């Protein structure tokens, strides 16, 4: 699936 | 084949590890021993350096060691992580006492990824898919995590899933959290559903963005479980092992299974209708991870031509009866005959 960010 | 080692003493712990892996930077955690991130020059990557902690201190340590080793080397899948390299600065046997193990290196896990963004009915898809893609290939050896939960699930920005971390230990609060109530309250003797129904309570939160069974301890977690799924009927009591365990459960005021569609409103339908199939106390009923593949709900992703399953993996060795020692040139045996994956 798709286009995750992933740090905050 | 041996390649040039180099120590250095980081967070005041000496790590002799191969040239080809640079800027080790201690990325933590306790007992089991401690990791450190690093530069896979080999292959480009970023990966994670565990270095064992004390390995060969007993008996049932040995023994762990060589389970976690013999488990990481037979693990091939896209969706579970494997041992991309295992090595120890020992010359020889003799002299063997250090393991060091490579992988992964686990951007974030399934909490980041909810933590950075609201996932779409599709992600949940997607995400849940892989997890018993990965599941079919790890039952189908007959092995059972056992520690399922958002921690041990890796994610990267194309929402590639791996399960990390298997339960290893031949033995308010989240483990707990996403425990069959079989192992919590050893009941019995349990199968391989136990990592379905783990799977269920992960899914359940991904869906509605809250804890399904956050009980502060067992009991209050089990009350939480039986209000949704009701009280043991006849047929599982009988399979309940434990006289108290079953004496305590009749104490127990009966309770009618909840419907599922009150509990999540305004979820996929599919969704809430494999939540069912998961979510079966009784762990006889509960649906497989080859079964879930095939339903409805991954319409989008499934595929039975690419869903595989595991070469047999031998764990006889669970029952021998072997010295310190025996277990720790048995280690040795593996770390020698360890073949680096592809490429």
């Amino acid at each position: 699936k798709k286009d995750l960010r992933i740090s905050c | 084949e041996r390649p040039t080692f180099y120590r250095q003493e980081l967070n005041k712990t000496i790590w002799e590890v191969p040239e080809r892996y640079q800027n080790l930077s201690p990325v933590g955690s306790g007992a089991y021993g401690s990791v450190c991130a690093a530069f896979d020059t080999k292959t480009g990557h970023r990966v994670a350096v565990k270095k064992l902690s004390r390995p060969f201190q007993s008996i049932i340590h040995a023994k762990r060691t060589y389970r976690e080793l013999r488990l990481l080397k037979h693990m091939k899948h896209e969706n579970v992580i494997g041992l991309l390299d295992v090595f120890t600065p020992a010359r020889s046997l003799e002299e063997f006492n250090d393991v060091y193990l490579v992988t992964h290196l686990m951007g974030a896990d399934l909490n980041n990824i909810v933590k950075c963004q609201k996932l779409t009915d599709d992600h949940v898809q997607f995400l849940i898919y892989q997890i018993l893609r990965g599941l079919k290939y790890i039952h189908s050896a007959d092995i059972i995590h056992r520690d399922l939960k958002p921690s041990n699930l890796a994610v990267n920005e194309d929402c590639e899933l791996k399960i990390l971390d298997f339960g290893l230990a031949r033995h308010y609060v989240a483990t707990r959290w996403y425990r069959a109530p079989e192992i919590m309250l050893n009941w019995m003797h349990y199968n391989q559903t136990v990592d379905i129904w783990s799977v269920g309570c992960i899914m359940a939160e991904l869906l509605t963005g809250r804890t399904l069974f956050p009980g502060t301890d067992h009991i209050d977690q089990l009350k939480l479980i039986l209000r949704l799924v009701g009280t043991p009927g006849a047929e599982l009591l009988k399979k309940i092992s434990s006289e108290s365990a079953r004496n305590y459960i009749q104490s127990l005021a009966q309770m009618p299974k909840m419907n599922f569609a009150n509990v999540f409103i305004g979820a996929n339908p599919l969704a809430v209708d494999l939540l069912e199939k998961m979510l079966v106390l009784d762990s006889d009923k509960r649906i497989t991870a080859a079964q879930a593949l095939a339903h409805a709900y991954f319409a989008q992703y499934h595929d039975p031509d690419d869903e595989p399953v595991a070469d047999p993996y031998d764990q006889s060795f669970e029952s021998r009866d072997l010295l310190i020692d025996e277990w720790k040139s048995l280690t040795y045996d593996e770390v020698i005959s360890f073949v680096p994956p592809p490429l």
